[PDB]
């Protein structure tokens, strides 16, 4: 159910195993989620 | 409005309004009327353009005080003598009427978060015209509507100094609605008062340094 099977393509999770998993990875994974913050650094910008 | 003026409405001209106003206009009424469109046609003409830069006149409204005419007038009084006079007789009046210059202002509106408030109200400030018309707390969300207004000539790139300053939160929106012009700060007509090249104009004239700088491009 959790898994592709033995070869290990293909994944897939509960809500709480996702929201644990999340949880857990905050410290590491901090960002200004909203496209808005990045005014003037995306790609084009740089591009630009 | 006075009952003998307001009946004396001639017509608007390209934008303000043209009065009858003098003892010939009951003198001579009938020799007056046969020269209404060449006076009509003119004003548009004149008020169209403008004796300090060629631009439109905003906020005047002009009165004919005196009218000669040519004896026996033997096809005299003609479109090419009455319509630049009275071009000229405009351009005279303003001038010694003590003209000034009008720039545009829009309303600039603002939506942001309460903390961010302080930065939009330096931004304001450091653009030239710094007013703020209304704040209004957004009920139901966490956010200011702010009202302003803003010189035009200092609008360049405005919205990207809030969004910068902001880091990316809010937003700005300029809209031309009501379509005032504010007086523009020094006085029309002074030669003193303007500082070399290259340097943003002191406070005192934005009006004469205005001038110049589109006299030129004139001729």
């Amino acid at each position: 159910k959790k898994v592709n099977g033995t070869s290990y393509k293909k994944w897939s999770f509960d809500l709480p195993e996702m929201s644990n998993l999340y949880r857990l990875s905050t410290p590491l994974r901090d960002e200004v989620t909203d496209k808005n913050y990045y005014y003037l650094f995306d790609k084009k910008s740089f591009f630009n | 409005w006075d009952s003998l003026a307001s009946r004396n409405v001639w017509s608007f001209y390209n934008g303000n309004v043209l009065i009858n106003d003098t003892l010939p206009d009951e003198i001579s009424p009938e020799l007056l009327s046969k020269y209404k469109e060449q006076i009509i046609q003119g004003f548009y003409w004149a008020v169209k353009e403008g004796p300090l830069a060629e631009e439109p006149i905003y906020g005047v409204q002009y009165k004919l005080l005196s009218i000669s005419v040519p004896s026996d007038v033997n096809i005299d009084v003609m479109k090419s003598q009455i319509i630049p006079l009275m071009k000229k007789a405009c351009y005279v009046g303003l001038l010694t009427a003590i003209p000034i210059l009008l720039e545009p202002i829009y309303e600039v509106d603002i939506t942001v978060h309460a903390p961010l408030l302080p930065i939009v109200e330096e931004l304001m400030k450091k653009r030239r015209g710094s007013r703020i018309y209304k704040t209004i707390k957004v009920a139901g969300t966490p956010l200011l509507e702010v009202r302003g207004q803003v010189p035009v000539i200092e609008s360049a790139g405005f919205e990207t100094d809030l969004r910068l300053s902001t880091n990316g939160l809010g937003m700005c929106q300029l809209y031309f609605w009501h379509k005032i012009w504010r007086k523009v700060p020094g006085d029309v007509l002074d030669k003193d008062a303007f500082i070399p090249k290259l340097k943003p104009a002191p406070i005192n004239s934005l009006s004469r340094d205005f001038v110049m700088k589109t006299r030129r491009r004139k001729g």
